[PDB]
RNA sequence: GCGGCCCCCUGGACGAAGACUGACGCUCAGGUGCGAAAGCGUGGGGAGCAAACAGGAUUAGAUACCCUGGUAGUCCACGCCGUAAACGAUGUCGACUUGGAGGUUGUGCCCUUGAGGCGUGGCUUCCGGAGCUAACGCGUUAAGUCGACCGCCUGGGGAGUA
RNA sequence: CGUAAAGCGCACGCAGGCGGUUUGUUAAGUCAGAUGUGAAAUCCCCGGGCUCAACCUGGGAACUGCAUCUGAUACUGGCAA
RNA sequence: AGACCAAUGCCAUGUACGUCGCACUCAAUAGUCAGUUUUCUGCA
């Protein structure tokens, strides 16, 4: 709701002509996003995104670059929602089938880990198995309790996370992206011209989104 | 109607704060994506849901089902009383699936579709009719159903819903 | 009401280290009989696995066609790779009279009585791809009147 | 195709502002001109290089590759020839259609507060979007989207031969 | 017609083909109608006779053309500005 | 970096790729009519 405070746009380099409607674009070789265009765009994204959030849907924040972590873990986990913060595996939506059995192995190995037989029979293989829980835990972290493929997708950079956008367009999932002036509005259904790599901007930004996901009529 | 926003004068002030002349005025044709239908549910999504649901039905894996009596199954963590309720007919199925005459492959797909539909429509109880066969759908289908994570419990259907030729199935739904 | 039919099976080869290895490719088209046409390619090591992968890919990837009463609407030309294809609505111009591998897609497409004549290449894998492209960019009088106002 | 420097005679291109003519334009079969190199004719020149040629090697042989010599030729004047993988293997002229990084040559504006900032032309290089393409790739210098006129193609060989 | 066959080695240019934009006139091309002709048979259509059919046959359509007259003037051409 | 390395009878190659099934039986409701006369029957 609050006016974007401190980002005003970025990316002098590799700017994309399809971002030409969103650029004010003056200072010191770098491009300034027209935030007077961003505010209606971002309010629309909060509108439809709250609309699917009230229908009891799953949202899947996507935060692979740094420092979108742990800001996407903090914002998704502040809601009762899901996230990807480390490397987004190629095909966790379009073959979720195979990713379902990897999530199943993460559940079986944490149940085996903190409760069952973890000290049993070996030290070396037990260390091997625990670092399998680090690898499967940081890759399949947020998505491990989803149990479906989600009803929307909220990516924090459109060019850095083009794979996830390409799959959610492949599957008919609404993509909500904060694009920058280098990115491309591929199949992003609700584009938001913003700043992808400022931590102030993405914490303000995810703060608003996580605010409207759990917003409660009460 | 225009959404509430900072005043135009305020926007101009933001423009004033912008260091330098600080104005970008490139004009280009603008294309806006059509708004998604409220109903949604595109056939492709449905097909995808079906495929996802049927993915669990393996011919190689055989869950241990009770060999004594009418066919029944309860998923670990679900109250055993649910199977009893199915037997007594406490649950009235809202969806009916007829598998009789289908190949195994077709049947798996239809079962997947049924489960997807139950989830989508928040239907908790469905009836699956497989007919009577030896080493056929009548035997293979319960095994496939058990392997599905959304299947909570099933029991031989009461006579009113097909008896020994049908199953009542309880499906886990997000509400 | 699925109405599947196979057009072409071939034996392709690979030429590994020790001799050659022979694989089989199917090419099928399914369709309900009222628009809704799909094709699938599918390739496997034996013929029934190939046709099954082809049907399974063809049941998805299925396209709507805006039919007329039982036929096309206006004459349409679809091209794909080297394969140029003409079609003409033939307002009850009886019987589907199309080339091979075009008769099948037009048959399960639900159209009954058009006139065709494929030109150029007439490889079956590209003469469909030039019938769907074709039937895809054929639009109806309620779509043209939707576009241009009335 | 043109590579030291200088003079003389001379062709074109591009840019800036303004003036003038007023469709005078585009393409072009036959026709005419120019057209690398080798070659030919007449007369010069001839250092290097070098077909031919000779010798030495190498080799089974070596009319070759390698070595040592070496004539025409290459150089100049005038005339002929009239061809090349004469190739961006892409005819000429015009119009339209997202971009990025350079090079080169003009010109305008702004504190020129420097080897700057903002534009606007001409030619050119690399990469790529849509589109096209059998593919490879082309991609505002198109092989995209069109128009005008010309040239040429129609299976391989025989044969670009008689 | 880059690489499959196919862009003259490159230009200049005659005859030829094509030609920005506005107004007026003409009406040659173009279009509309009319008239004369386009033989009959044959093809096509609707009927009729051979027991049916082939066949024969009545009427029409057609013969996509040409010529002349009457108009229309948007485009192309001619002429004037 | 940069010696020297020539040639390799005659044929046809293939069979060969076209797909399925199930069933079943247990019960009501023949016939039965009548039954002397009365009456104390713990108490606060």
């Amino acid at each position: 709701m609050l006016k974007a405070g401190v980002h005003f746009g970025h990316q002098t380099r590799y700017w994309n002509p399809k971002m030409k409607p969103f650029i004010f674009g003056a200072r010191n070789k770098v491009h300034i996003i027209n935030l007077e265009k961003t505010v209606p765009m971002f309010n629309e994204a909060l509108a439809e995104l709250n609309k699917i959030a009230s229908r009891k849907g799953k949202i899947l924040f996507v935060g692979t670059k740094r420092a979108a972590s742990e800001a996407v873990k903090d914002a998704a986990l502040s809601c009762d929602q899901f996230f990807v913060n480390h490397r987004w595996l190629g095909g966790m939506l379009t073959n979720w089938k195979t990713v379902r059995q990897s999530i199943k192995r993460l559940k079986d190995l944490e149940t085996q880990s903190q409760d069952g037989t973890f000290d049993k029979l070996t030290k070396k293989e037990a260390l091997m198995r625990t670092r399998e829980l680090e690898k499967l835990e940081n890759s399949l972290g947020g998505i491990k309790d989803m149990g479906g493929l989600p009803d929307a997708l909220f990516v924090i950079d459109a060019d850095h996370e083009h794979i996830a956008i390409k799959e959610a367009n492949n599957l008919g999932i609404p993509v909500f992206a904060i694009v920058d002036t280098n990115s491309d509005p591929d199949g992003v259904d609700f584009v938001i011209p913003g700043n992808d790599d400022a931590i102030r901007a993405v914490t303000l930004y995810l703060g608003a989104v996580a605010a409207t996901v759990r917003e409660g009529r009460s | 109607k225009k959404k509430t926003t900072l005043s135009e004068e305020d926007q101009a002030l933001f423009r004033q704060l912008m260091a330098g002349t600080r104005k970008i005025k490139q004009d280009t044709i603008v294309h806006r994506p059509q708004r998604k239908k409220i109903s949604e549910v595109p056939v492709k999504r449905l097909i995808q849901e079906q495929a996802d649901a049927s993915h669990y039905f393996s011919d190689e894996f055989q869950p241990l089902l009770n060999t004594e009596g009418p066919v029944k199954y309860v998923r670990p963590d679900v109250s055993h009383f649910e199977a009893k309720k199915l037997r007594r007919g406490d649950y009235s199925p809202e969806l009916f699936l007829a598998l009789a005459g289908l190949t195994q492959l077709q049947a798996k797909q239809e079962l997947g579709a049924l489960i997807a539909a139950c989830r989508r429509e928040h239907v908790f109880c469905a009836c699956v009719m497989h007919g009577h066969g030896k080493h056929i759908l009548k035997q293979q289908t319960p095994l496939w159903l058990a392997q599905h994570p959304h299947v909570m419990a099933f029991h031989q259907a009461p006579k009113e819903y097909g008896g020994d030729a049908a199953l009542l199935v309880l499906i886990e739904v997000e509400e | 009401e699925l109405q599947e039919k196979l057009i072409a099976v071939n034996r392709v080869s690979k030429t590994v280290k020790g001799g050659r290895i022979f694989s089989f490719t199917a090419l099928t088209v399914v369709g309900d009989g009222n628009g809704r046409v799909g094709f699938g390619y599918g390739k496997a090591r034996e013929v029934p696995a190939a046709i099954q992968k082809a049907m399974e890919k063809a049941r998805r990837n299925m396209i709507n066609v805006a039919l007329n009463n039982g036929t096309l609407q206006h004459p349409v030309k679809g091209v794909h790779t080297g394969s140029r294809v003409f079609m003409q609505p033939a307002s009850e111009g009886t019987g589907i009279i199309a080339g091979g591998a075009m008769r099948a897609v037009l048959e399960v497409a639900g159209v009954h009585n058009v006139l065709a004549k494929a030109y150029g290449s007439t490889n079956p894998i590209n003469v469909v791809r030039a019938t769907i492209d074709g039937l895809e960019n054929m639009n109806s009088p309620e779509m043209v009147a939707a576009k241009r106002g009335k």
